[PDB]
């Protein structure tokens, strides 16, 4: 029956150690295709969610059209969607847990025409990498061959329309199998679904916000916060007279913007707040009046280093069940919500989140790190129960 | 991390009650009195046995009623992703050689070689998944190759429990996830169990299904090794004459 | 150190009609050499040669171990322990001066009870205690 | 000199080179053998609940009430009046210990030995001091089994003229199941050498004793024309023993003659054995048939 | 030395008993030998007695740096040990095939069940965290070492009380029982081992066997299962060949027994806390039976320390003073000097040449 | 249901048992009735 | 760490790796010279046989125990090499080392071709050697001393064993040197030690490894090693003579 | 062990250029070398010189340079002696032989020009490549030194060493970044890796590739380490008897010639196995 093959992998651990882990793969003869024109019922028996043939076509994103444009494909007017498992795997291993949960709810739903296909567990749609490659090209090749196979299994009856945002797949792949197109997305819409002009404005919206996307993501590089520096610098910068230093508090209606530096210096921004908490003693320069803001131009500042370093020990909460069952069940990392609006959220690693969702707990802080947007912590001790006065 | 998708497929692509592919061999070495070689999935084992002989050392450590089974366990230093070299004093080797000695002091029909030793050696060349069952099957094949009489054909397989279902022939990825693993050593004709092991927590209501699934997966290993033995004996019978 | 018998030490034993003695069997016999210069050696029939109950004993009883004090106490000419204990449960005993006793009651339950209640008779002084103790265990 | 370093070649299974179907009855451990009203168990089987269960791989052989299984790989088992060859591994106060590929050691009693002198002079405790001198550690003898002990041990004796300590030659050890039972295990092959076909798997090859017990040393050089014969018989024995061949006088004689055309040094290849064993196979087929 | 051999009359009698469903010491099939716990004075120290077996448990903690990886947990040693005094056979390095299976049973049970909360034993990460270390000793062997060892480890871990620390900003501080009160631990569940013995090829079973009954048995079945209904380890061993109904029956039995044992343990710990809180006297001393011939107690005693000055003075005064022959050191050449009777010549030279 | 079926089956023995009595015998043999 | 010793610091980096004084320059010499050697036999009183060998910066003490209880028809020859921790640039772990086992085997495979074990059935001889200071060729001293000790302990031997040592210069025109020192051994590329029987004229042990790959230099290294072992003999000739002259006259 | 008469027959035969197998005083039995047998490692070999059986593995891992030189890596050997080779190798007992072989291999490879050391360093004083050579004895049938010194040159020729282009700049991602290509590696230039040549002495003749029986009749032997170019690395005399000066000079020539033929024929066989690539499959242990 099955046919063993291998898959190497290059996992990078947190300590900088990579390894060539090798793993398994088992092909099969008959992957169910969850279609109403499969020319043999029994071999798979189609025991799941099953389409009903009324549509004009079938559109398959390659991987990206569901990675970012997903927010389109929920409208209950869209009909006839099939996802290639390789795209699902891409989004899972590339977009965290939120998008994946939305996608999987979409799939796990009897309202739309969404199914999933085992591209990678079928015996002639799988293809191994070759000399000189990339995830993108291998990806599009695999999706293409999957499309061709699905077409020929369909007996060339229902016209598949492979949509891509790749241009070169258009230029090469879409010209050597009658009945299947490789067209861009807006062309898909225009060519087929005019009266869906609502999708047209939202697609133009997300494509203009896309030209932005590369510009905001490539004008960010690989640094999130100004890196600190020694103390003798701050000794001097005080003495020479270019650094004030006082306490720092935050508003609580607006707690991601309105940070004040009690001599009041308006700190605007997280990137300007630079990994620092209330009750702290920070040394600050001034700034030019051409870049001051409104509540008149006030003397905003800039913090480079913290002499004296005042922490505390907060009271937080755990996330909710339907968003823990999706964390896995051995979910090392977790996010915690504090109890006063003045405090950011904290990244800690625990293994009891699914049985403490009706208790207040306590955490601490060890190190604010810049490759994270949050500060790190560790559990400390249990507290009372949410609902009883105690 | 997903260890069981909504469709029912595992990480490597097999269903709940599906085994890996096994590929065995009998008579690998020439100097020794027996040999075997099995690769269960991606785990490569090896076993060498030595026939009943004079007790080494002759330090009056004999048994006047039966034979002396002596089993060892070893592992190559390149058997996993990291080097992880160990000295020959570890208690993992000692516990594996003690479970091996326990199951082979019960499978072998030992009351026919008074004042004799049986030396069994097992070498693991690549460990990925169940090591105990691969060592047991490789040494069962080596003992058959050596001609030592035994009550039955002992075979071992493991199982698991994820999301209210019972797995079979777990792998290293599934093993290193904190689940109720479980392994047997079965005699197919009688249904008796030679060894039982467990770790991690598990409710009392689901023990019957994990144990039943493990026994069934061992009975599925039995047929595949049986066809190998029958083809080997028919091969030698054809060669002889 | 272990003792040492001989095949002919038993009654009517010769080079042909040797006695059947296995490994792991209990024997009643007395010593003849016990100085601190050699392993002790014991013969097993009599001074004259007629074995008076000696040899291999014990077929349906229980062998337990007691301290030397109880053995010394029981082997006395003014000891009423055995007569009163045997009044409740009929019994037959073979004492040993190494701290071992062989008992055989009728019922296995009675052999268990005698085995447990004999180890405590060195203590629990008679009169105010022994009669009441006997009555409580009568049942 | 070129130091050939070849590469492994995949084995062809099923023995398709000739093609045969077995008419025997084959079993594996756990299989239930015939379970009729009354039968007696042999060696290789055991009994459970009203069942004769095979305990070793092989073929059943019955002689008129007896179900037994004959395994294809075992160690030597002693029988009365059987020619064996062994080596001394321990010299004790009143015995030697000999290793003969059995489940235990074999005992050569001092009472059964042709002591130096070879006649009736005396036997007392004065010989016991020098008994451990001539039959020292690691020597070769060739004796005959006397009796079976109560724990599978074998006692062997040397009460003849053809038995005793051996001299020069080469030894080849094979499995004790490729030797054919006969009535003359001593041979004087007309090639330039002799052979002893030990029933325990020890094959001893020595030159013919010229004209006409270890009394003679004869530690003098052996002629060149004798070594080439011993080497030829050594290689031919290895060749027949390897694939299947059962060893006895005619098979070795047939293969020796077939090995003349090409050199003694070059016969170690996987194919030259096949082209010699098949030729001996067909010579046996055209002679017996 | 070795242990006394087993005769052929005791085996027959024990098997006749087991066939008849009556045991030596009177207790029926599904019974334990009653238990008796005793607490020390400093926390995490107890003596459990199951029947006539003794185990000594003692917990102790210490502050170390937490390896590399697992930067937010603590480590948990264990070390079973068999005391030469437990039984004749035990020998410091000649019983190395029981220690392994015992340590393994204990560690798999206690460490894989995840009942101790090793989450909340950190102070910083990458820096000092608490390293606990359990320790058990066997004192008297009378069979069923592992039930007693497990109950001992449970009680010792549920009676400990750590030190305690203040952490704020980036600064440490370590208190003491007078500066700050010791703090308890967090224990999720109570994993308690149970053992079963099988007799004459699984036809009969007996719960909680002692040492003679241990030498007339085929094999052993252990089922470790915490409170509620949750199994935590099983390990068939010995010489046994099992069915499938029997494992389930055994699991039921172990359920019942662990329920009862946890009842007992909770009651005993409660009583001990009540005693410690009332303000009465506790400890190993005030546990010795006084109604018994083999116990004796003696309060304090000034002995008479009235005379030592005089005796010492006269002794010092009454003995011969150091003498006054003083020796001389000789100098040969810088580096070597000699004192004593000396040597005739300055040094040897051309003595033999 | 099943919890009470096996309750009445696998209890500790109730009250006046032989083991009780023999332990009484042991601790009455080591007693001290003179103080 | 170790439960049979006194435990100190877990780690200890010696100050040589922090030594700010740069490595000096050895110098030059004549490669046809030998370090003067003084040898003494019969040193220890509680030992059956002993000898002390000192030449330049090398100090080695060897003692031989007599035959004891337990290839028989022949006696064994146990050997044990161990050097003092306070020897060399750095400290050494007391428990042992692979280099010590290598030198022990290089001793056992060099002293057995000399003694005749066919005279001590079922017996055995034990040889212990200790290096008090490492200031040059060491294996050329653990052989001479352990051979003097055996001859002084009244065991029967065919001949003595005399060792030597060599090293290769690192310059563009390398040349082998005789009796190298640590200043001429840590800057070298290869080393060779020979064990020659002076009367039987038979090489007992050979050992050499390095960067010299032409099979014309090793012929010279071997034959100048043989000339060295033929030049060290007279001093060892008068040492056993003096040892026996003094031992005999004490009766 | 073998009797005195057998030893006399064997020593007489060797002097007549005849042996029990039939070869001459200088013939060498064939071998069945192979490569790429083990998956988890980064290079493999399997040498079968007869009844012996060898299996090795080389794994390259990240590490830190030593103190004496910063622009270099190092090599780590570990000669295991599996207990399946012989019952007397049970547990402890194979330690002395394994240590002897490991120390010999260290002496063989302890030179500046063994293979290279510049290639295994990437950032001075901060990082380096480390190589773990793991020999595993499977069976013992004589001539154990050469059957391992051949499988080491073979396995060393099959290394991968996946290339890493990570920039060391502090502003950049100093943490090691690989090439992310699962099939991007680099060769190792093992052309001049030395090998051992053994020369057993029987009578007054020296024999190459002696069997166990022919080894038991010998009193001494000599080991020579020669590369393909014909240079000597290590030279150790092992045995229990004297050898004499002349036999050193007349054994050195045979060591040179056998080394040259061994290296040329090994280069030819490895190139023949490599000329055809993913075809021809791979067979081993099955």
């Amino acid at each position: 029956m099955l046919q063993k093959r291998e898959k190497v992998l290059l996992l990078r651990t947190f300590q900088g150690r990579t390894l060539r882990i090798v793993r398994e793969h088992y092909l099969r003869p008959c992957v169910p295709c969850h279609s109403p024109l499969c020319p043999q019922p029994a071999a798979c028996s189609h025991d799941g969610k099953l389409l009903s043939s009324d549509v004009t076509h079938y559109v398959i994103p390659d991987w990206k059209v569901v990675q970012d444009y997903l927010e389109i494909l929920e409208f209950p007017e869209l009909k006839g969607i099939i996802f290639m498992q390789t795209a699902c795997q891409a989004v899972q291993h590339q977009r965290g847990r939120r998008q994946y949960n939305k996608l999987r709810n979409l799939l796990k739903d009897a309202r739309h025409d969404c199914i999933l296909f085992a591209n990678e567990f079928q015996q002639c749609c799988y293809l191994p990498r070759e000399r000189g490659e990339s995830m993108e090209k291998w990806q599009t090749r695999s999706i293409y061959n999957a499309a061709v196979w699905y077409y020929h299994h369909c007996q060339d009856r229902m016209p598949i329309v492979m949509v891509t945002e790749d241009e070169e797949a258009i230029q090469q792949y879409g010209s050597e199998t009658e009945g299947v197109f490789v067209i861009t997305f807006k062309n898909y819409l225009d060519n087929f679904w005019p009266d869906l002009k609502a999708a047209h404005e939202l697609c133009d919206s997300i494509l203009q916000s896309r030209r932005e996307r590369e510009n905001e993501s490539q004008e960010s590089h690989g640094k999130e916060y100004p890196e600190h520096l020694p103390l003798e610098v701050l000794e001097a910068g005080i003495k020479s007279g270019r650094y004030i230093q006082g306490i720092l508090n935050v508003n609580k209606h607006r707690a991601q913007i309105e940070a004040f530096v009690r001599l009041d210096i308006l700190i605007h921004g997280m990137k300007a707040r630079n990994r620092s908490i209330h009750g702290d003693v920070v040394v600050v320069e001034l700034l030019p009046k051409n870049e001051w803001k409104g509540r008149e131009p006030m003397p905003t500042g800039r913090v480079v280093g913290i002499l004296q370093k005042n922490w505390r020990d907060y009271v937080v909460t755990f996330p909710s069940k339907e968003e823990v069952q999706s964390q896995g069940k051995n979910a090392q990392k977790i996010l915690v919500t504090p109890w006063d609006y003045r405090i950011p959220k904290i990244r800690i690693s625990t293994q009891q989140a699914e049985t403490l969702q009706d208790f207040r707990v306590v955490v601490r802080i060890d190190s604010w790190e810049s490759t994270s947007v949050y500060p790190n912590g560790h559990f400390v001790r249990v507290l009372g129960r949410i609902g009883d006065l105690e | 991390l997903e260890l069981l998708s909504d469709q029912g497929y595992r990480v490597d692509g097999r269903r709940a009650g599906e085994l890996r592919k096994i590929q065995a061999r009998m008579g690998v070495f020439a100097q020794a009195d027996g040999s075997a070689y099995i690769e269960q999935g991606n785990t490569k084992a090896l076993a060498v046995v030595y026939g009943p002989h004079e007790i080494r050392g002759s330090r009056a450590r004999a048994l006047p009623d039966r034979a002396l089974v002596n089993c060892q366990y070893s592992s190559a230093t390149f058997s996993t992703g990291e080097r992880k070299r160990r000295p020959h004093g570890d208690r993992k080797s000692c516990e594996m050689g003690l479970q091996l000695r326990q199951t082979f002091e019960a499978a072998i029909l030992t009351q026919l070689h008074p004042r004799s030793q049986i030396d069994i050696y097992v070498q693991v060349l690549q460990a990925d998944g169940g090591t105990y069952a691969a060592c047991v099957n490789a040494a069962t094949l080596a003992v058959l190759d050596a001609g030592i009489p035994m009550r039955d054909f002992v075979c071992a397989c493991s199982a698991g429990f994820v999301d209210g279902t019972a797995l079979a022939d777990l792998s290293h990825v599934e093993e290193a996830a904190g689940g109720p693993q479980l392994a047997l050593a079965l005699l197919p004709a009688s249904g008796q169990i030679a060894l039982l092991e467990m770790d991690a927590r598990l409710h009392e209501d689901h023990l019957e299904r994990v144990l039943e699934a493990a026994a069934q997966a061992a009975r599925d290993v039995h047929t595949l090794l049986d066809r190998v033995v029958r083809q080997h004996v028919r091969e030698a019978s054809i060669l002889l004459g | 150190e272990p003792a040492s018998l001989s095949y002919l030490s038993f009654e009517g034993a010769t080079k042909r009609n040797r006695p059947n003695v296995q490994v792991g069997d209990l024997i009643y016999g007395q010593f003849v050499v016990a100085n601190k210069d050699m392993e002790p050696e014991m013969v097993c029939i009599d001074s004259c040669g007629r074995a008076n109950g000696m040899g291999v004993i014990g077929q349906d009883g229980l062998l337990f171990k007691v301290t030397l004090g109880l053995i010394r106490k029981l082997l006395a000419p003014d000891c009423e322990i055995i007569q009163e204990v045997g009044k409740l449960h009929p019994l037959e005993i073979v004492f040993g001066m190494n701290g071992r006793i062989w008992v055989k009651a009728k019922t296995i339950q009675q052999t268990l009870i005698l085995a447990n209640i004999l180890e405590a008779c060195e203590h629990m002084t008679s009169d105010q205690r022994k009669q009441i103790f006997s009555r409580l265990a009568e049942s | 000199m070129a130091m050939e370093m070849r590469l492994p070649v995949a084995r062809k299974p099923l023995s398709e080179r000739l093609g045969r179907d077995t008419k025997k009855h084959l079993v594996v451990p756990g299989d239930t053998i015939t379970t009729d009203t009354g039968f007696m168990r042999g060696h290789g089987t055991y009994m459970g609940e009203e069942k004769l269960i095979a305990s070793v791989a092989g073929s059943v052989e019955r002689v008129n009430k007896l179900i037994c299984v004959k395994a294809l790989k075992t160690r030597y088992i002693g029988e009365v009046g059987d020619i064996v060859v062994g080596r001394i591994t321990e010299v004790q106060q009143k015995r030697w210990k000999v290793e003969t590929n059995s489940r235990l050691d074999s005992v050569l009693l001092l009472s059964s030995m042709n002591l130096p002198g070879g006649e009736l002079r005396r036997r007392s405790a004065e010989d016991e001091l020098a008994m451990r001198g001539f039959l020292q550690e690691g020597d070769l003898i060739s004796a005959e089994v006397q009796a079976v002990f109560s724990d599978g041990a074998v006692s062997l004796h040397t009460r003849s003229l053809k038995y005793g300590k051996l001299g020069q030659g080469v030894l080849v050890q094979v499995s004790p199941s490729l030797v054919k039972r006969q009535k003359t295990h001593f041979h004087d092959l007309p090639c330039g050498a002799s052979v002893i076909l030990g029933n325990n798997g020890f094959i001893w090859i020595y030159p013919t004793p010229e004209h006409k017990g270890g009394f003679i040393a004869n530690l003098e050089p052996v002629s060149l024309a004798d070594r080439e014969v011993i080497s030829r018989l050594r290689n031919c024995i290895i060749s027949l023993v390897t694939q299947r061949m059962m060893l006895y006088d005619t098979s070795i004689l047939y293969c020796y003659e077939a090995s003349l055309p090409h050199q003694i040094k070059d016969i170690l290849k996987p194919e030259i054995m096949e082209e010699i064993v098949m030729e001996t196979r067909q010579r046996l087929l055209e002679q017996e048939g | 030395m070795k242990e006394t051999p087993l005769s052929n009359c005791e085996r027959r009698f024990l098997l006749r008993a087991i066939e008849e469903k009556k045991r030596l010491d009177g207790r029926q099939t599904y019974d334990y030998r009653n238990i008796r716990i005793s607490f020390g004075t400093d926390y995490g120290c107890c003596i459990v007695e199951l029947g006539k077996t003794r185990v000594l448990g003692q917990v102790s903690c210490e502050l170390v740096s937490p390896k590399l990886n697992r930067a937010t947990e603590g480590i948990l040693f264990f070390n079973l040990e068999l005391s030469q005094m437990a039984a004749p056979a035990f020998e410091p390095g000649r019983q190395s095939d029981l220690l392994v299976k015992l340590n393994r049973l204990m560690e798999r049970c206690l460490r894989n069940s995840k009942c101790i909360d090793t989450e909340s034993l950190c102070v910083v990460a990458g820096e000092k965290v608490w390293q606990i270390r359990v320790d058990l000793h066997l004192l008297n062997h009378d069979g069923n070492i592992i039930d007693a060892a497990s109950i001992a480890a449970i009680v010792a871990l549920c009676h400990f009380r750590r030190p305690d620390v203040s952490v704020q900003g980036d600064e440490v501080t370590l208190y003491t029982p007078e500066e700050r009160d010791p703090v308890p631990l967090s224990i999720h569940h109570m994993p308690i081992c149970v053992s079963f013995a099988f007799f004459q090829q699984g036809t009969y079973l007996l719960v909680d066997p002692n040492e003679r009954e241990e030498r007339v048995m085929d094999g052993l079945l252990v089922i470790a299962m915490n409170k509620h209904r949750e199994i935590c380890t099983i390990q068939s061993s010995g010489g046994i060949m099992l069915l499938k109904d029997q494992v389930l029956r055994c699991s039921k039995i172990a359920g019942v027994k662990v329920a009862e044992i946890t009842e007992l343990i909770l009651k005993a710990l409660e009583n001990d806390q009540k005693v410690r809180k009332e303000g009465g006297k506790f400890g190993f001393a005030e546990s010795i039976a006084n109604q018994r011939i083999t116990a004796f107690k003696m309060e304090k005693a000034p002995i008479d320390t009235s005379d030592v000055e005089e005796k010492a003075e006269e002794i010092i005064a009454e003995a011969e003073p150091p003498s006054e022959v003083v020796s001389t050191p000789v100098l040969w050449t810088p580096g070597t000097a000699q004192i004593g009777e000396g040597v005739e010549n300055s040094w040897g030279d051309l003595e033999d040449s | 249901n099943i919890i009470q079926e096996e309750y009445q089956e696998y209890r500790q023995t109730k009250g006046r048992s032989l083991y009780t009595l023999l332990e009484e015998i042991r601790d009455l043999a080591l007693l001290d009735v003179s103080n | 760490g170790d439960h049979r010793r006194i435990r100190g610091p877990e780690e200890s980096q010696p100050p040589q790796l922090y030594a700010a004084d740069e490595e000096e320059a050895p110098g030059t010499r004549d490669p046809t010279r030998l370090r003067p050697v003084y040898a003494r036999a019969g040193l220890l009183s509680q030992a059956k046989g002993s000898a002390y060998l000192e030449a330049g910066g090398t100090k080695v003490l060897c003692a031989v125990s007599g035959p004891r209880q337990a290839a028989a028809l022949r006696g064994r020859l146990l050997c044990d090499f161990r050097r003092a921790p306070f020897a060399g640039r750095r400290r050494r772990a007391p428990p042992g080392g692979c280099e010590e086992r290598e030198l022990a085997l290089a001793l056992q495979e060099a002293l057995e071709p000399a003694v005749r074990l066919g005279r001590y059935p079922r017996a055995q001889l034990e040889v212990s050697a200790l290096l008090l200071e490492d200031g040059g060729s060491a294996l050329a001293a653990a052989l001479t001393a352990a051979a003097l000790a055996l001859a002084d302990a009244g065991v029967e031997m065919y001949d003595l064993v005399v060792g030597c040592g060599l090293s290769l210069a690192p310059g563009p025109a390398p040349t082998w040197l005789l009796d190298p020192t640590r200043l001429e051994e840590e800057r070298a590329a290869a080393g060779l030690t020979v064990a020659l029987m002076p009367v039987l004229n038979q090489v007992a042990g050979l050992l050499g490894s390095g960067e010299g790959g032409l099979t014309e230099s090793w012929a010279e290294a071997v034959r100048l090693g043989l000339e060295g072992c033929q030049r060290l003999y007279p001093v060892l000739q008068q040492s056993l003579v003096r040892a026996a002259r003094r031992r005999g006259a004490a009766a | 062990t073998l009797s005195e008469a057998e030893k006399v027959y064997i020593v007489h035969g060797v002097q007549e250029d005849l042996r029990v197998d039939g070869r001459g005083c200088e013939d060498y039995r064939c071998v069945e070398v192979e490569t790429d047998v083990v998956s988890n490692t980064s290079g493999s070999a399997r040498v079968k010189l007869g009844h012996t059986d060898i299996l090795v593995g080389v794994k390259a891992e990240m590490g830190t340079p030593k103190l004496e030189k910063p622009n270099e890596g190092y090599l780590e050997f570990f000669v295991d002696c599996s207990a399946s080779a012989t019952p007397e190798f049970e547990g402890r007992g194979g330690d002395d032989l394994g240590t002897e072989i490991a120390n010999t291999l260290y002496r063989i490879f302890n030179n500046k020009s063994s293979v290279d050391l510049k290639t295994l360093c990437i950032s001075p004083r901060e990082h380096c490549w480390v190589l773990y050579v793991d020999v595993l004895l499977l069976e013992c049938g004589g001539n154990l030194f050469d059957a391992i010194s051949i499988a080491v040159k073979a396995a060393l020729f099959n290394t991968r060493i996946p290339r890493v282009r990570v920039l060391e700049d502090e502003e950049g991602s100093k943490d090691i970044e690989l090439s992310d290509d699962p099939y991007d590696c680099i060769r190792l230039s093992v052309e001049n890796v030395p090998c051992i040549v053994t020369l057993c002495k029987i009578g007054y003749r020296h024999v190459v590739d002696a069997t166990l029986q022919e080894e038991a009749c010998s009193l001494a032997s000599l080991l020579v380490s020669v590369t393909s170019k014909g240079v000597v690395t290590c030279m150790r005399k092992v045995g229990k008897g004297s050898l004499d000066p002349e036999s050193i000079f007349e054994m050195m020539e045979t060591g040179k010639r056998v080394g040259k033929v061994l290296h040329a024929s090994l280069q030819s066989v490895v190139h023949k196995e490599e000329s055809l690539g993913p075809k021809r499959q791979k067979v081993g242990f099955l």
